[PDB]
RNA sequence: GUUUUUUCACUGACCCGGUGAGGCGGGGGGGCGAGCCGGGCUCUCGCUUCUGGCGCCAAGCGCCCGGCCGGCCGGGCGCGAC
RNA sequence: GCCCUCAGCCGAUCGAAAGGGAGUCGGGUUCAGAUCCCCGAAUCCGGAGUGGCGGAGAUGGGCGCCGCGAGGCGUCCAGUGC
């Protein structure tokens, strides 16, 4: 049926028999210094010992509660910068012919109203680069009795309002229509983050080395466990 | 896509060209060295005129910045005469001495009598 | 739980070698052979030793699409170095 | 102009008028110049848009016949050499 002139030619890839093809060499390619540094910086969090003041950043609120908090924060978003100029033009036309409650931002505005006791919920990023801004605020909100959550993405937290980045978000004033849905989130965040802070203080972390070192230790551990099963008996 | 070469090669990223709003200088430089200034004078020596009568050549004193083709173009633009070849030297006094070979249809003594020198 | 000394061993600090930073560590698969009772345990192995040439730009199986009038022409993606 | 695809080298550059280092011989010529000016014969390199032409490539072998034979019709191929 088929043409017998065509011949199968199996090139057996062997040492001294045939040339070897290429391979994905993503570990073997000499990476640049800045790429290698920013890749090993994330490795440094696993290798070295982590104090609880940094280990408290690892607790991240889950997806359903995070999307519910984003949907609740979508209702009280501030207006556009062009709408600000249009409202000023409308005020000028009203003059020629009371603010609504919004959501605050920035630590210098938020932390003052923390001790003034006006906020109800705090939103913090998880991997912000000025890490010294955050540290004292969960320990202080524990004593004040203000719930704080740690969400994913300072960029997407800042791009909700007409800004680029945002450090902390405070929920100061809400209406009666969006009260119970906010109170359920307050109760969930209080049971998640606040009510186990005594275990956060005592919960040490880190000291997780490479998988090659873990396998090399576990091989000798399984070897000793096998030798003790038949050594004396 | 797989990492073929172990050496990290920098890709062809970007470069641009000049798209200015206004140029640097206002008045550009014009042609300063003119055709009347590039050819100074011929030499009226008796032995030079004997060489002109013998081998049908011309001896000019040329500016040092000129080339052998530039002498040909400068003579062809002004006097409208063909040039066979140009042979130049530089005197120890500091002047270039050319040897313009003419074609035999236009005589060198005749073109000297046209311009007036003898 | 706190403090002094000895024994060890890491690695994430520090010192040194080479490269074109080219086949690192585990799980899993296959031929052959071993003891125990066709099942299971782990070990073994992973293509080149006859003479001064050499193997460089894959074959082969599948999964789909476009154009022309069921047939011709031209392409893409996998298995093929778990 | 963009998207695919491919390429190695020891690192810019300087450094020999006794290193490597294409492409002219004779004759006469001025008061001073001769591989330099002139005569007569030559040689190498670069470009060329339609490369302007000669020559291989290039012209043959088999079938049906017409045609006394020459020679030409249709049907299959060979050709980037002896």
């Amino acid at each position: 049926v088929v043409n017998p002139l065509f011949e199968k030619r199996p090139k057996n890839f062997g040492i001294g028999q045939d040339i070897q093809p290429k391979r994905d060499l993503t570990r073997f390619v000499k990476w640049p210094r800045y790429i290698r540094l920013q890749r090993q910086r994330a490795i440094l969090y696993k290798r070295l010992k982590v104090p609880p003041a940094i280990n408290q950043f690892t607790q991240v609120l889950d997806r359903q509660t995070a999307t519910q908090l984003l949907k609740l924060a979508h209702k009280y978003r501030p207006e556009t910068k062009q709408e600000k100029k249009q409202r000023l033009l409308a005020r000028a036309e009203k003059k020629a012919a009371k603010r609504p409650p919004v959501l605050r931002a920035g630590v210098n505005t938020v932390t003052t109203l923390v001790e003034n006791k006006k906020a109800q919920l705090v939103v913090i990023a998880h991997d912000v680069d000025p890490i010294e801004l955050v540290v004292f605020l969960p320990a202080l909100c524990r004593k004040m009795g203000v719930p704080y959550c740690i969400l994913k993405g300072k960029a997407r937290l800042c791009r909700l309002v007409h800004r680029k980045t945002c450090t902390t978000v405070a929920f100061t004033q809400v209406n009666s229509e969006d009260k119970g849905a906010l109170a359920k989130l307050v109760e969930a965040i209080r049971t998640n983050y606040n009510d186990r802070y005594d275990e956060i203080r005592r919960h040490w972390g880190g000291n997780v080395l490479g998988p090659k070192s873990v396998a090399r230790i576990a091989k000798l551990e399984k070897a000793k466990a096998k030798e003790l099963a038949t050594k004396l008996g | 896509k797989i990492r073929t070469s172990p050496t990290f090669r920098r890709p062809k990223t970007l470069r641009l060209r000049r798209q200015p709003k206004y140029p640097r200088k206002s008045a550009p430089r014009r042609n300063k060295l003119d055709h009347y200034a590039i050819i100074k004078f011929p030499l009226t020596t008796e032995s030079a005129m004997k060489k002109i009568e013998d081998n049908n050549t011309l001896v000019f004193i040329v500016d040092v910045k000129a080339n052998k083709h530039q002498i040909k173009q400068a003579v062809k633009k002004l006097y409208d005469i063909d040039v066979a070849k140009v042979n130049t030297l530089i005197r120890p006094d500091g002047e270039k001495k050319a040897y313009v070979r003419l074609a035999p249809d236009y005589d060198a003594l005749d073109v000297a009598n046209k311009i007036g020198i003898i």
